[PDB]
């Protein structure tokens, strides 16, 4: 609901896949969080992704 | 979808005009100005027979496409599965392209005929040369349109046998029946097509 | 009956009247010839392009097809679209022209056209060898050649389904199979006979008998043939091509319509009379034996229709050939001193490629896949079953 | 006058016509549902 | 190396052709000198007087072809040179 | 003398009594094969039955030959205006007629096919059904021939 | 002059014209597309 | 001159002519009768391999169990509806969005189900149909009451759509569940009628029999098996489809049923479910009423086929398909247990 | 002295009779046959006592025929202009009162013929309804004939 | 004696007898490249071959030409209405036929396009049907030709 | 003895070649740039590498501004009905030539710029088949030099 | 044609005022030009009334 701040950074080389071997991308975020009840609540997003 | 319907304001927009202009005129005593026979007498029979000459090919050409996508698509797509209805299911196709065939001889049969004249004015034309352009602008438009719905039915019944066959080998041969039977309404429109236009004496 | 030994020659004579053309011609035999020779080569090495696989199995196909559109090039006096002059001309002779009130004419020549008529006293004759090349300059030049191979294509399908039908006796007489001969092959032949091969004897008629004087009310052969279908005399209008044609033309109707009941009620019912000997759906026979004879005799007109396939491919290629030369190099040829070769090498060039592009690869398989269907529907389904197995050997890899 | 009458009516049909599908087809417009509008409360 | 054979193989085959082809059209202008059948192309706006000025004109434009032919044989040696590069 | 532009009603009603007929018969044409070709899959013993409904469309394709024919020989330079219109009428009438039989036809002649695809029983019931059809054609044809010896 | 002797027969040529061009128009619009792709 | 005859082909083609191709893929009935006289797991293998299901097993599977050849049919499946999605037009496009909805929404309750049985989080994965996965799907386990789930299925699932007023609560627990799964269902439903008589021509004719049938089945269902519940009469009147011909009766009789026999009279009016629920014994030694039900949808699934501009005869395909994968399995698993009660127990298919 | 021209729109009334009522009857039996789709696969045995729809439209068409014949047969040469629009005034209003009639009578069939399925009382509803469905094409034949004859 | 009205109908003939054509070309172009498109990310070693549906589309341009200029090499300002008439029927004949050839190349080749991705086998029966498209367009250029002398 | 009206022909012309010509401009420079936009935000390297369908539609707009401006730059207050003819016919050609060359452009960036993102080899297919249309828009310009000198 | 715009990018702004208040300021910038549709028409005619 906004009350939390996240941002994102970029990698160029695709990551392998190590049990087919097909090319995937990526990319990593960051999140600043104001409790941890959120932090389990992303923490289940994060499970979906 | 707003392509019909604005094929409709057209459409009712004209008729209403139409019949709002024909009722003032009729009570407003004006059957004077309404004159048939100047509109159909300044007409040059040239443009009657060149119109039919055109359709006479236009309007087979057409349904011969059409029938050739109703029928391709389907006999292209079912073969996936089975490669053996590719040779088999060809008579479709023959049949879609016989009808340009026919529409292109009537266009070369009517062709003739086409000697021009001097006079100017309706007296001096005379009934012949309107009786021609009438007469060919009529076969033109009846071979067209024949051979039209004629090409859209075969294609049609084509595409249903061609996707029949790919299930039972023992069904096309019998389900080409309806195929041949189509033909007929084309041949029947070339044949009206011949008589209308066979005491034109133009020139 | 095997087809390939016949259909060996007769497939690339009839791509060459499609594709009549010199210079084209040459191109693919020399394409043929290096394609052949190279052989032992091409055939021990790996290459990547499927379509010259293809291209590479019809290797003698392709040299025939060349050599007989060589042939059919030189017949018409074709050579990129132009004749060659080669043993003489014989139209026109002003000089001699000058006898029949033809002087001064030349003045107002800048904005007229001032046809020249036949017989004058020394004019026409017969060109030994292909067309007379004045033709290949005169504006009305389409008209002659559209008579001359519509005509030539209508000869041409009729005697390809009369072999046919004959090839297929062969085929019945071998498998002893007497009924099939008796009331199969013989009313069939005699309906094309009749309706067709009438018709080429008249245009050779037409061809050996009126000269130029005879140019007024020159009898037309086409109306004739609609008043052959429609049983129509009118009393006057067209005058009679030779004399007694009303007897012949009767009799030829009544044999043409005498024709179709005997494909249909004879050989079902003698079929039924052998199965009551023995002693069979009667009305299933019936009905295929419907279909046969409706089949037939619809697909004679519609077979003798569309085999004006030769004279619309023929006359679209001599019109796409005259249609390069009119825009293409036409401009190459100018008044600079200096600069003709120059821009004429650029613009040969690209003649040369544009005339690879489409006419020597393109209007070629074009006329080749539509041979190829006269062959597989017209020609063949008159006396080839299409149906049985094909050896599968028990070879390795 | 029996010309200009029917190119003026033909010029206003042509004219009419044309402002009539472009209001009507930018009448009947998809904003695309996004975010903002499918969402509520 | 430089214009690699496989396209100089086409070439070498385009300039034969190129060659062959100008040389045999410019021979059939000045042999029949420009029969009207063979040779319609022409620069002349004038020529009531007399056909000489025809003839003169339509030998002028079939000159043009022989050059035509000697840039046609210098191409087909170059390509020839860049196939040897090997 | 008559007026010049006599023929060309006549020259109007041939034409649109071969225009319509035949527009009525693809259609009803196209709609049988296209049953007969649905059912063929499931039943393969009826589909010289379901050749009945076809054919029948195929005989209205007739009906607008024995008019197109018998304007175009009746037909010369300087009939008057009366016959030229007797003969139009004559010939909208039966191509109309024919063009509604033809749908139908074509309409009972799908549902038909699939009645008799499912249940035997349907069968002779339905083909009631597409004379009555047939019929319609029929009466066109008469008033067009009060419409054109007269 | 109720409408003109000529531009009758101009009307009727150009009318049959917009006929057909209308036929290519309607066809040339709704032609349509795929979505997503393929893997 | 209508819209099926003239213009189907143009983007329907060749896509029927695919689907029409593999629908002789389906096993036929002289399959069955010689693939239940397998002996082992390898017999139906090779059986298969004899036929279109071949070619399919290719592994180093020397344990064979039947829950491979499930995972390997499913997957097979899954394969051949994608490849027929993705070659689609929009129109068509919107019909397999709006048939893949369905399995969509079991996913949903199934996820919605697991977040009860807290015990069990990522094994859901595998159990969740692939077909009707989609970019949300294993986010439903966030949500910890009904608005939570409204707000997660909001964001891209177009699912929201036939839920986004139909929920109102603010307490989820294990009973409110089947009130969520009717409510998206006989939205659902309802959403699919509209959008197929909207279509218009034979597809309309093809397709408003089966969802009639089907939402007729649902209130069949629902009222046979609310007995026993904490939810008041008028709430199982409320989740009545209105899309059946059972409208009237949806209030009328079927509201206010007590007992068994109620329900037999509400089905004595109407003939065709009168006969099913005739020939549905019920008994011990005959089969019971859910298996009418599968051979009656079975019946009209493949009546539904025979139409040549049948705009969704992808609806039928997929449910046969469907029923053959459940028929192959059942019977492999009866071979694999060496016993012969219930193998001529198979719903003929074609 | 009564002009020549006025004998045409006396024709076209005679096509009216045989066009625009033909067209309703086709209805009339079209739509019933796709109903009798659903009726007999499950209940055939009442096919029987399902043909009144067809009997309605083929008396429709009659209704049709008869005034077309009379509108044709009473035409001359001779005609006053009045005449001839009482002739077409007649036409048009027997042609589109068949044509309501045909519609009612063949949804009336359609609803009647797959309601029967489930009540065996239906027939007399269906019966009742198809009365006052067809009293319409019998009151504009009358006013037809008055008209005519007058 | 002819009116200032006279070459408009062969001007107009000439424009139209491209315009159509290369309409026609256009949407046979589109649809064989969305084709492509949707082909190629399984296949890819069939583009080459694939391109043969486009260049026959491509083909109806040329033949739109081989008239665009004919027509346009015989126009005067004293030229008689019946010319410019002829010039006007040879015009409408070859654009509309070229249209049609180009609606029907375009979905043969999308179709042909799509069915070769998994089958390579179809690849020559694709070939075949296009034949038949192409002829769409050549005998609509024919009568043209013969319109222009005559 | 010209008539006043004569001019407006022409001038519709110094219309229609743009008129038209910016509608196929507008029908492919907006289409194919969603395109780039699509897979922009994934593989962005491609963002330059298949923008070439906009600069052909930018190149069919100048098509059409060139007999535009000639148009234009041959105008007159007594020129003679058949020049304006002419001049409105090449106007009219140039511009639905161009219309059309814009959507098939246009659809083909938007299939191709999506195609290439999947596999690298179709780039080189589509190098054929945006050019193919670009023909198309060639053509038209021949015929309308050959109306502006004919 | 100026009425348009300012419907259609006044329930722009409208519904994209409910999220963050920053919205307030960019939509009205667009809203300026949406009117200014309007008003260039208006000037013209003036014009035609001038003569």
């Amino acid at each position: 609901r906004g009350n939390v701040f996240l941002r994102q950074a970029e990698i160029e080389n695709p990551l392998e896949d190590p049990v087919t071997g097909d090319y995937v991308h990526k990319s990593v975020f960051i999140i600043f969080f104001q409790g941890d009840q959120l932090k389990n609540r992303v923490k289940k997003i994060c499970e979906g992704f | 979808t707003g392509l019909e319907l604005l094929y409709l304001g057209i459409f009712v927009a004209f008729w209403a005009c139409m019949v709002v202009v024909g009722i003032c005129y009729t009570i407003f005593d004006l059957g004077f100005r309404f004159d048939v026979a100047w509109f159909l007498t300044e007409t040059s029979p040239f443009m009657w027979s060149n119109l039919g000459i055109g359709l006479a090919i236009s309007l087979s050409v057409v349904g011969a496409a059409w029938g050739i996508y109703i029928t391709g698509s389907s006999i292209i797509g079912g073969g996936v599965k089975a490669p053996r209805i590719k040779t088999k299911n060809l008579v479709s196709i023959i049949f879609c392209e016989a009808v340009a065939i026919y529409g292109i001889i009537m266009a070369i049969v009517i062709s003739n005929m086409a000697e021009p004249f001097s006079a100017t004015e309706p007296k001096a034309i005379g009934h012949r040369n309107y009786h021609a352009g009438y007469s060919m602008f009529g076969a033109g438009l009846t071979v067209g349109l024949s051979n039209l719905f004629c090409g859209v039915c075969v294609g049609i019944v084509g595409s249903g046998a061609a996707l029949a066959d790919a299930q039972n080998p023992s069904l096309f041969v019998k389900i080409l029946i309806v195929e041949i039977f189509g033909s007929a309404i084309g041949l029947f429109g070339v044949i009206v097509a011949i008589l209308q236009t066979s005491r034109v004496k133009m020139g | 009956i095997n087809p390939a030994p016949y259909t060996v020659i007769t497939f690339p004579f009839l791509f060459a009247v499609m594709f009549g053309d010199f210079g084209h011609g040459i191109l693919m035999t020399l394409f043929a010839v290096w394609m052949v020779l190279r052989e032992s080569r091409i055939l021990s090495q790996k290459h990547e392009n499927e379509m010259f696989s293809m291209v590479f199995s019809g290797r003698y196909i392709i040299l025939l097809m060349g050599l007989f559109s060589i042939y059919t090039g030189l017949i018409y006096n074709d050579c990129f679209s132009k004749s060659l002059n080669i043993f003489g001309s014989s139209w026109s002779v002003r000089p001699m022209f000058t006898q029949g009130n033809w002087t001064e004419e030349t003045l107002l020549g800048s904005s007229v056209l001032q046809l020249n008529p036949a017989i004058p006293g020394v004019f026409g004759g017969p060109y030994p060898f292909g067309i007379d090349p004045i033709w290949n300059i005169a504006t009305n030049k389409l008209t002659f050649l559209n008579s001359f191979k519509m005509k030539m294509s209508v000869i041409l399908g009729i005697i390809h389904m009369l072999f046919g039908v004959s090839l297929s006796l062969f085929n019945h007489i071998y498998f002893k199979k007497p009924l099939n001969i008796y009331f199969g092959f013989i009313p069939e032949i005699i309906f094309m006979s009749s309706l067709f091969g009438y018709l080429v004897i008249l245009i050779f008629y037409k061809w050996t008998a009126y000269d130029a004087h005879s140019s007024r009310n020159a009898p037309s052969l086409l109306i004739h043939f609609i008043n052959m279908f429609l049983f129509s005399y009118p009393e006057s209008g067209n005058a009679m091509l030779y004399s007694g044609q009303k007897g012949i033309q009767c009799f030829l109707i009544v044999v043409a319509m005498l024709c179709v009941p005997w494909m249909l009620l004879f050989k079902p019912l003698i079929l039924r009379h052998q199965y009551l000997r023995k002693k069979f759906d009667f009305g299933d026979t019936m009905v295929h034996q419907a279909i046969h004879t409706i089949e037939y005799c619809l697909g004679c007109i519609s077979n003798t229709a569309s085999y004006l396939r030769l004279w619309a491919l023929s006359l679209a290629h001599a019109q796409l050939s005259e249609v390069l030369w009119t825009m293409v190099i036409h401009i190459g040829l100018h008044v600079r001193s200096l600069a003709g070769g120059l821009g004429l090498f650029f613009i040969f060039a690209a003649f040369a490629t544009l005339t690879v592009a489409i006419l020597l690869i393109m209007e070629g398989l074009s006329a080749f896949l539509h041979a190829l269907r006269l062959h597989w529907v017209e020609f063949q389904n008159k006396f080839y079953t299409g149906t049985g197995f094909k050896f599968l050997p028990f070879s390795f890899e | 006058y029996s010309v200009v009458f029917n190119l003026v009516l033909w010029i206003m049909i042509g004219l009419a016509l044309a402002v009539i599908i472009t209001s009507y087809n930018i009448w009947n417009m998809d904003p695309g549902y996004d975010s903002i509008i499918y969402r509520m409360t | 190396l430089c214009c690699g054979p496989k396209l100089a193989a086409c070439g070498i085959v385009l300039s034969a052709w190129g060659v062959i082809m100008l040389i045999m059209l410019g021979i059939f202008f000045n042999v029949h000198s420009a029969v009207l059948i063979e040779d319609v192309p022409f620069t002349e706006k004038d020529f009531e007087n007399g056909p000489q000025n025809i003839y003169n004109l339509y030998e002028q434009v079939s000159y043009n072809c022989f050059i035509a032919a000697g840039l046609y044989l210098l191409l087909g040696g170059f390509s020839f040179c860049q196939v040897r590069l090997n | 003398n008559n007026p010049e532009y006599s023929s060309f009603f006549g020259v109007m009603g041939a034409s649109s009594a071969m225009v319509f007929s035949a527009m009525g018969a693809a259609y009803g044409t196209a709609k049988s094969g296209t049953g007969i070709a649905a059912m063929s899959v499931m039943r393969p013993e009826l589909i010289m039955k379901s050749i009945i409904p076809v054919v029948m469309a195929g005989i209205i394709a007739i009906y607008g030959l024995v008019v197109a024919v018998l304007i175009a020989n009746s037909l010369t330079d300087g009939i008057t205006l009366y016959r030229s219109f007797l003969q139009l009428g004559a010939g909208l009438s039966v191509g109309l007629s024919g063009l509604a039989a033809g749908f139908a036809i074509g309409i009972v002649g799908d549902a038909g096919v699939r009645g008799t695809a499912q249940q035997p029983r349907l069968f002779v019931g339905m083909i009631l059904i597409l004379i009555f059809a047939e019929v319609l054609g029929l009466y066109g044809l008469i008033v067009a021939l009060i419409l054109s010896t007269k | 002059g109720f409408f003109s002797p000529g531009i009758w027969m101009g009307l009727l040529t150009t009318l049959f014209m917009l006929f057909i061009f209308t036929y290519g128009l309607h066809m040339i619009l709704s032609l349509k597309t795929m979505d997503r792709f393929d893997d | 001159s209508f819209f099926p005859e003239l213009y189907f082909n143009v983007d329907n083609g060749y896509l029927e002519g695919l689907v029409r191709g593999l629908k002789a893929g389906v096993l036929s009935q002289a399959d069955y009768l010689n693939l239940v006289q397998c002996e082992t797991l390898e017999d139906l293998k090779l059986h298969l391999q004899s036929t279109d299901y071949g070619n399919f097993l290719a592994n180093e599977a020397s344990p064979l169990t039947v829950s491979v050849i499930d995972d390997k049919l499913k997957e097979k499946m899954v394969v051949e509806f994608r490849h027929m999605r993705n070659h689609a037009y929009e129109p068509l496009a919107s019909f397999l969005d709006f048939i893949t909805y369905s399995y969509m929404i079991d996913n949903v309750i199934l996820l919605i189900t697991g977040t009860l049985h807290q015990r069990s989080i990522a094994e859901l994965v595998p159990k969740c149909h692939p077909l009707g996965s989609f970019e949300q799907m294993e986010a439903v386990n966030i949500a910890q009451t009904p608005a939570e789930l409204y707000n997660a299925i909001l964001v891209d699932t177009p699912l929201a759509a036939f839920f986004q007023d139909c929920i109102s609560e603010q307490d989820l627990d294990e009973m409110n569940i089947e009130i969520i799964r009717n409510t998206l269902y006989k939205a659902y439903l309802e959403s699919f009628y509209k959008f197929c008589t909207l279509l218009g021509g034979t597809t309309a004719d093809a397709m408003c029999p089966i969802l009639e049938f089907e939402a007729d089945r649902r209130a069949f269902i629902i009222t046979i098996n609310s007995f026993g519940t904490e939810l008041s009469k008028e709430d199982r009147a409320k989740l009545f489809p209105h899309c059946g011909r059972l409208y009237p009766e949806g209030l009328a009789q079927l509201a206010r049923a007590d007992d068994y026999e109620q329900v037999k009279n509400v089905a004595d009016y109407y003939p065709e479910y009168k006969l099913l629920f005739e020939g549905a014994g019920s008994n011990p030694g005959d089969k019971t009423l859910e298996d009418r039900f599968f051979e009656h949808e079975v019946k009209l699934n493949k009546l539904a086929f025979l139409n040549q501009f049948h705009f969704g005869v992808f609806y039928a395909f997929v449910k046969l398909k469907e029923q053959e994968c459940r028929n192959i399995v059942w019977i492999a698993e009866c071979i694999a247990q060496r016993h012969r009660a219930k193998i001529d127990n198979y719903i003929p298919i074609f």
